[PDB]
């Protein structure tokens, strides 16, 4: 055990655990998922007296996890069993494919406007307990190259077209769960070649949620340490949870 | 204006 020192004492013993996923996404038009996947970690902050034996359990087999690589200190069967490091390290990383929350349902619909228009709405719906918040919710309409300018409407958040980047950029600091949203354009098009069809890019979207999208979701986290007379009644225990989109399209 | 919250 070169990883931790053998004389560590805390009056408050007490424990962290940071779930971190990041959720990917593909979305056809019509609303199949073509290909969604979750990468996570769980970061485990510690302080906690001695050298104590824990053990990690979550809801294993309920969610279904791919596979995962861990930290040398985890002793390998089947429930997850080590001697922490002391501060901060990653206890585990993993991918899921299986049974995802998908915390955003984007529902694009575009019009033509002979030549001259395009008319776009967007509607998102977010998809979870109402107790919870997404933030930081980053819509991305883009905008062809013919572009000569973007009337946009919108009665939650603020939208501005960015030339530079061929894009509606709309932004939410916050919104709860099981709601809709919706994100009407006016998009007006300089004339053009004519034998030009728009290869309509996909409409994605940036958001965190309190949640792990896998479904993943901390059971217990048992410290032993026998040696010394905190038992594990004594230890103080966090769990946060924060998922955040990947790369999360949906084709119009 | 949360972050962080005991298990169950």
């Amino acid at each position: 055990i070169g990883w931790r020192r053998e004389g560590i004492k805390y009056r408050r013993n007490e424990l962290f655990l940071d779930v971190l996923e990041s959720v990917n996404l593909l979305m056809s038009p019509q609303g199949q998922v073509l290909s969604a996947h979750v990468s996570g970690r769980v970061v485990m902050k510690s302080y906690l007296s001695g050298m104590p034996e824990c053990k990690f359990g979550m809801n294993d087999k309920s969610i279904a996890i791919d596979d995962c690589t861990f930290h040398q200190c985890v002793r390998l069967s089947r429930s997850i069993s080590f001697i922490p490091p002391d501060g901060e390290f990653e206890l585990m990383r993993y991918r899921t494919t299986k049974d995802i929350i998908l915390p955003f349902r984007v529902i694009p619909l575009v019009r033509e406007v002979g030549r001259t228009k395009l008319e776009v709405k967007v509607v998102i719906k977010s998809n979870f307990k109402p107790s919870l918040l997404a933030q930081k919710i980053e819509v991305r309409i883009p905008t062809p190259l013919n572009t000569s300018g973007v009337q946009v409407i919108c009665m939650k958040g603020k939208a501005k077209y960015k030339a530079s980047e061929n894009a509606i950029v709309w932004k939410i600091k916050r919104m709860a769960g099981m709601k809709e949203s919706q994100i009407s354009a006016e998009i007006e098009l300089l004339p053009t070649n004519d034998k030009k069809k728009w290869a309509r890019p996909p409409i994605s979207m940036n958001f965190e949620v309190p949640f792990a999208p896998s479904g993943l979701k901390v059971r217990y986290l048992k410290v032993f340490e026998p040696k010394l007379n905190y038992s594990d009644h004594d230890v103080i225990k966090w769990v946060r949870y924060i998922g955040r989109s990947g790369i999360y399209e949906t084709r119009c | 204006p949360y972050s962080y919250r005991h298990f169950a």
